[PDB]
Order: C-alpha cells, then structure tokens, then sequence
C-alpha cells in the first residue's frame, strides 16, 4: 500500500508537471516593465521526493514509528518527514497538521514563475527582486492564461455568435507603475478584457471611467459619497 | 465579434451605499479614495453578485486582511446594512440583448452573521430604467425607500415585456448567465465554481503576493481523490497491523 | 447501423470534443450538452431535451457506436467513449 | 460552427498485448529518431520534413492505433460484461466459478495492460519534453510546438485511461461480487424472481402493505421560518453625480504648480524654495498655505536636488509668510 | 445489566444510525449502509433488543433486515400504500436482475417507470392513483408524478439513495427485498400476506 | 466497552416506553411521576446516549424532559405545521394565567376555536384553510377539522392531556412553554404572548 | 508618515529618496510655523 | 498552581521525585496535570517551567 501510494502520487506529479509545462504555451510578449516575458516552472520539492522514496522502498525500514500506538497517520508521516531530511524540522506547527498538508501531492511540487526580465533571460520572478507592478502583471498573465484555457475548451459548447464577457479585478493598483498598468491596459483590450482597478490615488486617470468615493460619518451611522472624475487637471 | 459588455453595477443598502450606481467602463473602470472609502466593500459585492455560492464568498481583503476590514462573518453580513439589499449587473450580451442579473441579500437573524441570498434575473428591461430607479421607491421628501423581493416582482410584472426569473438554485442562475455568454466554463459542478472563485479572487488581491503564491497551486493543479483513497488505504492497513501487533 | 443526420451529426461532435478532451473521457454531463447543442444547431423540440439526448445515447450505444461506463463520482455519474466502429466512422470524413 | 456543416453536409443512413508492445517500441523509436533529427535542427525544409511530415502522421497514426487497441479492449471488457450477465441468466448459481474467472482473467488483461503502457509513458514523456527542450531552434516551429503539445496530452490520456478503465473495472467487479451474495445466494433456486414476477403481474388480488413504526420520525417544534433583520430601510437617494477633475480642488493648482516649476525643469533654472513660496503663498488666504506648501514642495524636490546639501553647511529657516511660516531649504541647483 | 455482544454493539459507533433510521422507518440493506455492515453482527442481539420496544427486526431468507411495530408497539404503527409496494416490486425485480448489473446498482427514474408499465397493466394501475381516470394522459402523467413522489417516500424510508449529484439517478437497498415478503417462500401469497398481518409484517390500505 | 450505569439504565424496565416516547416526540414533565425521576436519576448517561442519536435531551427549565434535534438528527425529524405553531402558541395563550379565570385549567374545542378566530388574523387563518375563501361555514368546519387534527398531533407529543371522553375536552402540560416566549420576572405573560401571536 | 497623514501642526520634512553622483540620498526640506 | 504549592504538592512527589525529568519540567508536567484542558504551543516543559 505504502508503495502504491508513493507510485500513484509520482504519476499525479508528473501528469501535473506535463499539464502544467503544456499550458505554458501560448504567451505573447508582455511588456510590463522590463518584463518581456512570462511562463511558468513546475518542479518535484527534493525535500519530499526524498519521503516519496523511503515510502516507496523504505516503508518497512521505519515500521517502528508507524506501529508506534502513540502517533497517528499524519502524525507518523511527520515524524518520518523529522527523521529523514531533517532540515526541515519543526514541530511548533503541530506533527499533526504537517502531516495532512504532507497529505496534499500538490504541495510536493515547486510551482512558481519565471519572467524574460529584459535580456537577463528568464528569472525567477521573486517579488523581492521584480518591481511589484511587474509581480502584478505576471500575476494577471498567469490569470489570463487560465481563463483563456477556460474560454477556448468551451469554444466547442458555445456558439460564435457569442464571445463571453470578460471581467477581472486589481486591488492597489497604485503598486503598478505607468508601463505595467498601460501593459495591463493593452493586454487586456487586445483580449477584449474588461478591468476593475483600485488605487488611493487615480493611477489610471488618462484611461476609462473613473469614480472617487469619501466616507462620511452621519447620526452615528455611515455614508459613501461617491463623485466622478474627469481626465485632466 | 462583439464581446459582451458590463455596463454598469448597483450596490442597495449595503454598508455605506444605499442605491449608489457606477457606470463600468468598456474597457476600464477606476476607484479612488483613502483609506476605508469602502473600494473592497464594492468589488466584494460584485463578486458577491456573480458567484452568490454563500460558501465560497470569504473576503479578507488584499491588505489589511481579515476581520478587521468588517469580515469575521466573511465580509457579507457586516458589509451589509440590516434588511433588503441588492447587488445587480447589467450585461449587454454578444447578442446585444440586455440583462440584469442580481442577488437580494439580508441580513440573517441572531447573533449569527450569515446571509440570506436569493439570485434573479430580468430580461427585456428598456435600456432607459435605471436599476437604482427601479430597485427603489421614492417615499418621503427625497430619501426613497428599498422594495424587497415580492414588490419587485409586481413593478417588474406590471412592466410590459419585461421577464422577471428567480433561480431556486445558483447552478441554474450560471448555467442561464452561461447561455448568455456571461460565463467562459459550464460551472456545472460546485469544483467549477470553487476554482472559478480562485480565480476572481486571487484577481482581486492581484499580482504573487503571499496569498497568490501560496494557493497557485489549488489555482492550477486540480484536486486529486486517488491520492486520498491511496493513504486512506495505507491508514486502514497501519491500523490492522497495529491490532494484529496488540 | 443506423445514423440520422442529427445523429451523426451528434457523433461527429463528440469526436471532435474528444479529440479536444483533456483525458479522452467523456462524461454523460457533457453528451447531454453536446446533443442539445446539436439540436439546437438543428432546430427540432420534439420532446424535452433530456429525453431525447437519452434515447439517442441509448440508440448509439445499443448500436455499437458509444460504451458507457457507470461512475458514482463523474458529472452524471457515467462516463462514455467512442467504440472502434464509431472511430472508423468519424475518421472516414475528418 | 461544425453544427451548420454537417446539417447542410447532409450525410446519413487482437486484444493480444504484445501487439501494443511493438506499438510501443515504435513509437519509442520513431519519436527518439524525431527528437534526433529536431536537435540536428536543419533548416526550415529541414525542419519540415524532420519534424512534422514525419513526425505528424506518424506519431498521430501510432496514438490512434493504440487508442484502437485500448478501444478493442474497452470492447472486450464490455463482451466479458455482458456474457457474465448473460450466463448469469443461463447458469444462475452454476455460473458463479466462470464469473469469479472472468473477472479475475480480465483483471489481469487490465493489469498486464496498464504495465505495459507505464513500461514506456515516462520516457516517452522525457523524449516529448526533449523535443519541446529542442523545438526552440527555430522560430518558424510554432506548428511543431502544437504538435509537440498536443502529442503530449494523448500519451497522458493514454495513460489515464490505463488506470482509469482498472478503476472502473475494479470497481464494477465489486458490484459483481456483492451481486453473488445480494442476488443468488439469497435466491439459489431461481424460484423467487419467477415468483416475483408472477405477483407483480397479479398483485392487487394479494392487497398488502407493509406496516412500520413509521407513525412520526421526529415531530419537533418548526423553525422561526425566513424571520429575518429588516428595517424597511429608506436612504437620501443618490443626486445627479458631481465631477470634479481627480480632486481638482487640489489638482486644478497641481497642474499649475507642475507647469509653473516644470518652466524650471525646462530652463534648469536654480529652485529657491523659500523666494517661490513666499512668491507663491501669497495668491492664496492663511488657512489654504499648509495645503499649498505641501503641495508645492511635493513639486518642487521631485526637480533635481540641491548641490549645498552635500558641503555639510545646514540651510537656515527662510520666512515665507507672516504669522510665522517657516522653510528649512537649501537651492535646488542640480537637475 | 446486559451481555457483553448487545452492550458491544449498543457501543459500535453504527449503532446509534442504525437505532435512529430503524426508528425512523428506513430498512437495512446493501444500500443504508451503516444500519446493516454491522447489524450483519449482531442480528440476535439487536432483535432481542428491540422486543423490548414491542417491536421485531424481521429478517426473510433474503439479507435485509427490516422493523416491524407490533399492535403493542411503544413506537407508533404506520403503513405505506398500494403504488409503494408496486414501485418496490419493480426495485426488487431490478436488484435480482443480473441483465441490468452492467448498470452498477445506478438507476433512473424514466427506467422505473418503464419497467413498471412493461410488466403491470397501465389503466387497472392508474385506476389507484385516481378513481376516475380513463386513460387520460394527464391521469398517466400524473402517475408518473406520484411514482417519483413514492420514489422519495421510499428514500425516506430506506429503499433508495439518490446520488450526491443526482436526483433523478439513485441506488438500491436490499431492503427492497421487503416487498418481496410475499414471494420469498413458495406459499400461496395469501396465506402468507395473512402469517405477515399475524407477524404485523403487512396490512392491507 | 459501554458505561455500566448506561447499560444499568438502559436494561431499566422503564427504558423501552420512554425511550419511544421521546422518539416520536413525546415531552417527558413532572406529571410523569416515574419517567421524570428516571429521567432526572439517569440522565448523565441518557444524554450521552441519545446525543449518539446526535439528539439533545434538554430538561427545560420548567424540568420537562425532551429531544431536541440537532440538524444533523439521525432520527430524521418531523415539524408541527404552521398551523400547528399557531395552536401551540393559542395553547399556551390558553394554559397562561388568564384561563385561570376562565377555565380552571380544564379547557373545550370551543375555548380554542373561539380564541383562535377573535386572536388569529384572518389572512393566517385563510392561510391555513385557502387564500381564496371568505368565512364560509364549510370552511369554518375544515379549519375545525385540521385544529382537530393538530390538537391530537399535539396530545401524541404528551403537549395536551385529553380527558377520557371522545368529547374534545382537555388540560394543558407545562411543557407548552415550548411554543411561547420565556417568562422573565414583571413581565405580563399576556403582552409577551400577544406580541407572540401578533 | 508616507505623507498620506502630514498634518499642518510642528516641524514637517519632506525626506524623498534620489541618487546624487550615484549617492544613496534623501533630500530634507523643512516646514514649520504652520497652524 | 500556587496553592497546590502551599499545601499540597506533597501528593506530588510522585511528579518531582522522578529521575526522568528535571526541576522545571517537573513544574511544567504538575500545570499541565492542573487545569489539563490548557494545551501549549506544544513547546519543550524545559522552557514551561
């Protein structure tokens, strides 16, 4: 049983891994910042390939600890993922909750983002190296690309002569920079994509509509007073 | 081909919005204010609107996260005034034919904190009517008054044309916004709904934030049962064992 | 054998869906979409749609066209796929 | 789309597993030679004829023959389906061994079947993720790349089906089996389904009905039903909706700082905070200064920086206005 | 106080949904689970038990089990109607049929109800559901109605599970068996609905 | 194993009839001299058992033993209809001190139809009978037939104790608070119960 | 204060980071007297 | 805890006679033995006490 699992879990990752790697296609050049490119690294986390393992063909070798009346399911697999790799040790988030979240395949993947960050090539796009409006628009790829995904399988279903309505939305968008917001703004009207932006101050004041909305307290309750703006100063 | 288009969305008796209405862009539409002006109260009852899933709805907010933004009852109840409210959208279809989807919401009775949340639809409403005109009823000197559900339905009845539907079931209210190309993917199945809601969701908090990165993986990677029925299985025969042993 | 222009206008539909299909599986929650498509696309309302799309999934899977395969957990709670016969049909045109 | 052209179309009216072994290893080798020749990465012809001519039909015609043993298969795990039930219908318990067999058998066919598909997915998969590692080598292959892509979901569907029938198929035995101590165990002589039928087709002159404790199940008080918080609210209805240009009540006056030190961006002229603001602060009343210094300021430093800052000399506070407005400043000089 | 078995299974962690549904009406079989995988174990126990309450859980030869109130019954007695016993009949006929196990237990009402209307007599059947129809499709239409009411009831009371997805599509208790009290021995069904009145079992409405 | 004082109390010869009164409903007051001193000796572990059920057996404050389902009640539960809220709560309006005056605790068919039709509105009782009829006497005689129906239904529950007669003559149980608002010191049991009702 | 609360009461400096000749560096400008 | 201290950790002992643990784990184990609903951040009774 131990080795079926270990076996189902790997064709799990790696039938992800290939789906993953799949979807990645089909980007066109961004322009967010010095961000020129998107796509997406999906990778098994060495820390449980290495559980995997010793599940696999070591199940028997730590029997001691799983028969070990004084530890559950999870728990045993938390004090396995201890006893091996031992790097990762902790136990102040409890055994118990660390062996469900080891209970899920997909932590076991690395799943992140790399960016063709000007001519550097493609680099992971940490958020603590990449300007946060560049983070938000690789964020907003990675959305468009999922409901792109979703849009062309019910390509089928659907017909023509309807093209489904697309909105989005971003909250502190004042983290954006101009190109990375007049990056978003071309994407997603090349993808006839409807937005909904917020900012405390109006980034986006040359572009769509704009409202401006002020709290007010009255009689020991509350008002929003909402007022348009309009493109210039 | 014509993509369709929301037009515009009204917030009723919510939390600081009586029977406010903001036009939507085209293209873009744009929120401003500091602090507090209530912009996630506006996109949280959007959202609220499309997907009225009570269950998925949790909004704890892109910063200042958590209940201190107004949501340990999920950003619902308290975001709401007392009573009848309303969160409707206008679309015009690729068909170019117009239609207000739209949630009443209350707030439930008791100490308790949850909300009652009925979908609805209208087609055939003259492109002039106003929803916030024709979700209120001017009583009193220029402070109108909110209709609930039933009163709603007679104004709208007594409207030629005009076709009001309630759904009994939110898989029925997307499947009707689906054949309206309101939807991109048949949500035939809650998990439809769950991962569509990852998605609006993360949207909303934008970019690879903390919370972006930790749940890309339930964004991207489906859930798998056999992974769970295999350990499953390993935890019955661990115990066997274990009994044997005993 | 047997296909009216409805159905196999219905076969060469689920052909191409799996040739689409992401896992080649076909879930009844899909057939009955895809046969309501189809009529639609044909215009004819003999009867509900459900009904329908039930005899002519029966009708092709009693003629050797489709296999089912009952699934507690799949949308509809059954699976189907294109029988060797159906294949050679759909083929034969795409 | 295809609905309208079929409509106007008007068109109407070896299970054995080594053969999926050698499928297996030609497919193996035509997808190596493939990999091969798109690393060689010729020209563009090259390419072609390389990459997908080859490549295209040949690994298209090879997955579809696969999918036709998998499809011969599906049919035969079906046959075994239905001559289990029909000899069921025939035997009765005496079908019971030949059942249990069948179903063993065909979980083995199944399993052998799933070995031999695992024997070669995962290389398969490395020599796909090769191809797509080498499909860069030429900017014209987006072709290959749908190619390269979509080969890669058919092998994985492949495979899925290749557990999936097995998770099927076991389960469906399952039911087989529960069937035999469910159905016949229980009706060994066949008698009750003839006489089952018998007083189906004649119940009514045998009326009963079976009795139950079933008078109530839980009688309880009934919920408070739909009794819910409501005020019948009434609010001051929004008026027509004001604008103003993006808090023009600051921003009228942004535009004509911006512009009236941007004429000192475009000169470089030297900024003297203090001179400008006293200048400036004197077009507006007492309580607006603060509102304007600031606004001014967030101008003013964004144009260059002063060059005094760095010989370690403190500017002094520079008077703007009366009632005691003080600028600690030094002469922005460096743009 | 009590043996050791019954206060054994009065303590498994099934017991308590088993005690409540049996009290509720609903009958053990392959479906209603946990009422039957491990009364299977204590099915004496459980019997002897339950006279105490004036009342037998009554296996047949079949597997089900199910709960019979005697006229002393401390839990109320109540009956189920003629279309419910039909109905079963039919459930029963399709829970033998090994030609239908291709369908995995998985049935849909419009199979039911063909079924049914295959093996009875349409009119002399609808005469039930109302006196006066005449071959009326409204009347048949309105059978079909009450068949899948009666369908519900009987989910109610153990017969039949819809699926988590799917009301129109349900599996099968061996309780249905139940309904197949007057065919599970070769004696005159008569004589034997009259041992099952004596035996409280069935009554006519 | 199982708690021996549990299986004590459940081999009690008194168990089989009261645990099948609470099954179907049935409140357990003070009036019933040996079910309520079971109740109170055992109910340490009588909770335990039917909280299995997950089934709460609540002693009210007015000391009534009953079941109180939970959602997720194993024995799948039945409600009173509106009809039948509406005469508990006239029931309880009927047990309150004002019928101290009027009926000494012995009550008729008549007191209840009588404070039924002056108290109810019209539109609730329409509700119960038909939108559509208006004071006719037949259906004056289905509303009768249904309080009939719901006065039994509520005798089945230990809420009405009938006078040994077919005349529908009967006394009210303590437990009846259930349907009324809670009794709080100064407070008119007549305003509450009005404000209940209305 | 991010200059989203810089009220008119007590001696408020405008730091705002710029690169001079390569030099990390805020510039300081001084206001007071206000209110 | 701190009456238990006063006036009766010497049906204690038992706890802080035993060579197993030290002189704060055996004020850590004697809190968690009173008010045993109170879990801790499951910490070392080395750093409780």
């Amino acid at each position: 049983s131990s080795k079926s699992v270990a076996n189902i879990i790997r064709k799990t990752i790696q039938r992800e891994q290939n789906r993953i790697r799949m979807l990645n296609q089909g980007l066109q050049a961004v322009s967010f910042g010095q961000v020129r490119g998107v796509r997406l690294n999906v990778n098994v986390r060495e820390s449980h390939a290495i559980l995997l393992d010793v599940l696999s063909e070591q199940q028997e070798q730590h029997q001691d600890l799983f028969n070990s009346q004084r530890l559950t399911f999870s728990e045993a697999m938390a004090k396995l993922y201890q006893r091996l790799n031992p790097q990762v040790d902790m136990g102040q988030r409890l055994p118990q909750t660390i062996g469900e979240e080891l209970l899920d395949y997909r932590n076991y993947l690395e799943l992140d983002v790399e960016v063709n960050r000007g001519s550097d090539g493609w680099l992971k796009a940490e958020s603590g190296a990449l300007s946060t409006g560049e983070a938000i628009g690789t964020g907003m790829s990675i959305l468009v690309m999922v409901v792109q995904s979703w849009e062309e399988e019910s390509r089928r279903l659907r017909g023509k002569d309807i093209s489904p309505c697309r909105l989005l939305f971003l909250d502190q968008a004042a983290r954006l920079d101009a190109k990375s917001i007049a990056t978003l703004f071309e994407l997603c009207e090349r993808l006839q994509m409807q937005l909904i932006i917020a900012a405390p101050e109006n980034i986006s004041p040359e572009k769509g509509t704009t409202y401006k909305l002020v709290r007010k307290v009255f009689k020991n309750h509350e008002h929003v007073h909402v007022v348009g703006l309009r493109g210039f100063g | 081909i014509e993509r369709g288009k929301f037009r515009s969305l009204t917030l009723v008796n919510w939390n600081g919005f009586f029977a406010r209405t903001f036009d939507l862009d085209e293209l873009v539409t744009t929120l401003s204010g500091g602090n507090g002006a209530g912009k996630s109260t506006t996109m949280a009852a959007f959202v609220t609107a499309l997907i009225p899933d009570l269950t998925l709805l949790h909004f704890r907010n892109t910063t200042e996260a958590g209940a201190t933004s107004g949501s340990r009852d999920k950003g619902l109840h308290g975001k709401l005034r007392a009573g009848v409210c309303y969160s409707t959208l206008d679309v015009i279809n690729s068909r170019h034919q117009r239609v207000v989807v739209g949630v009443r919401l209350q707030q439930v009775a008791g100490r308790d904190r949850k909300v009652d949340i009925k979908p609805f639809m209208i087609q055939g409403l003259p492109t002039a009517i106003q929803p916030t005109q024709l979700l209120t009823e001017n009583v009193g000197e220029r402070q109108a008054r909110v209709l609930p559900l039933n009163e709603l339905k007679d104004r709208l009845d007594e409207m030629e044309g005009v076709q009001f539907k309630q759904f009994n079931s939110i898989t029925d209210y997307h499947a009707q916004m689906f054949d309206l190309g309101v939807i991109p993917k048949r949500l035939r199945s809650a998990s439809d709904r769950s991962k569509f809601y990852r998605l609006i969701e993360a949207s909303l908090y934008g970019g690879i934030s903390s919370a972006i990165t930790r749940s890309l993986r339930d964004y991207l990677l489906p859930e798998n049962s056999g992974v769970r029925k295999a350990f499953q299985d390993m935890e019955a025969a661990l115990r066997e064992n274990r009994i044997t042993l005993e | 054998i047997s296909l009216p222009v409805e159905r196999l206008a219905f076969l060469m539909a689920i052909a191409v869906l799996n040739s689409e299909r992401l896992d080649g599986e076909m879930s009844e929650g899909e057939l009955i979409d895809a046969f309501r498509e189809v009529c639609k696309g044909f215009e004819q309302t003999a009867e509900s749609v459900a009904v329908r799309a039930n005899n002519a999934i029966n009708d092709m899977v009693r003629q050797k066209l489709l296999n089912r395969f009952t699934s507690e957990l799949a949308d509809g709670n059954a699976i189907y796929r294109l029988t060797p016969l159906g294949i050679s049909i759909s083929d034969y045109y795409i | 789309e295809l609905v309208s052209w079929a409509r106007k179309n008007d068109f109407s009216i070896e299970f054995s597993t080594l053969r999926l072994s050698m499928q297996l290893s030609i497919v193996a080798n035509e997808l190596h030679r493939a990999a091969e020749a798109a690393e060689e990465g010729g020209d563009e012809f090259h390419w072609h004829r390389n990459v997908f001519a080859p490549l295209k039909y040949s690994v298209a015609e090879i997955f579809d023959s696969i999918d036709m043993s998998q499809r011969l298969m599906d049919e035969q795990q079906n046959f075994v389906k239905e001559d289990i039930a029909a000899l069921l219908n025939q035997d009765w318990q005496a079908a019971i061994a030949n059942c249990e067999q069948l179903l063993s058998e065909t979980s083995g066919t199944l399993r052998e079947l799933q070995d031999t598909l695992e024997a070669a997915g995962d290389k398969l998969q490395a020599n796909l993720l090769r191809i797509q590692d080498a499909n860069m080598g030429s900017g014209g292959s987006e072709l290959v790349d749908k190619l390269v892509f979509d080969l890669q979901s058919k092998l994985d569907r492949i495979i899925s089906w290749g557990q999936q029938a097995i998770d099927l198929w076991i389960g469906y035995d399952r039911h087989v089996h529960k069937f035999i101590r469910t159905a016949i165990d229980m009706d060994k002589n066949r008698i009750f389904s003839q006489r089952l039928r018998q007083s189906v087709q004649h119940y009514f002159d045998n009326p009963w009905t079976l009795t139950v404790a079933n008078a109530e199940r839980l009688l309880d008080m009934r919920d408070e039903e739909l009794a819910l918080r409501n005020e019948e609210v009434t609010g001051e209805l929004p008026l027509e909706l004001e604008y103003e240009e993006f808090s023009e009540i600051n921003d009228q006056l942004a535009a004509m700082i911006e512009k009236a030190l941007l004429v000192y961006q475009q000169e470089q002229r030297p900024l003297d905070l203090g001179a400008v603001l006293r200048d400036y602060l004197a077009q507006h009343p007492l309580p607006r200064h603060f509102d304007v210094a600031r606004i001014l300021v967030d101008q003013a430093v964004r144009l260059g920086v002063a060059e005094a800052d760095f010989s370690g000399l403190p500017a002094e506070w520079l008077a703007i206005n009366d009632y005691g407005a003080k600028v600690q400043a030094h002469v922005i000089d460096t743009y | 106080f009590m043996p050791v078995k019954l206060a054994q299974a009065l303590a498994n962690s099934l017991f308590p949904e088993l005690d409540s549904q049996l009290r509720a009406g609903r009958h053990i079989g392959i479906d209603d689970l946990d009422n039957h995988a491990f009364l299977m174990d204590f099915q004496e126990q459980l019997e002897e038990f339950y006279a105490r309450y004036n009342v037998e859980l009554i296996r047949a030869p079949e597997g089900f089990f199910y709960l019979r109130p005697r006229s002393t019954t401390l839990i109320p007695r109540s009956v189920l109607s003629e279309l419910d016993m039909m109905v079963g009949k039919i459930l029963c006929y399709l829970y033998l049929s090994p030609e239908r196990l291709a369908n995995q237990g998985i049935f849909t009402s419009q199979e039911l109800y063909e079924e049914l209307i295959s093996l009875a007599d349409e009119g002399k059947l609808m005469k039930f559901v109302n006196q006066r129809s005449s071959g009326s499709d409204l009347d048949k239409q309105k059978l079909q109605e009450k068949v899948r009411t009666t369908l519900n009831r009987l989910r109610r009371l153990g017969m039949v599970y819809f699926l988590p997805n799917n009301n129109n599509k349900f599996t099968i208790t061996e309780a249905v068996f139940r309904f197949g009290a007057d065919v599970r021995s070769g004696d005159d069904p008569r004589e034997i609905q009259l041992r099952m009145i004596r035996d409280g079992e069935a009554m006519p409405v």
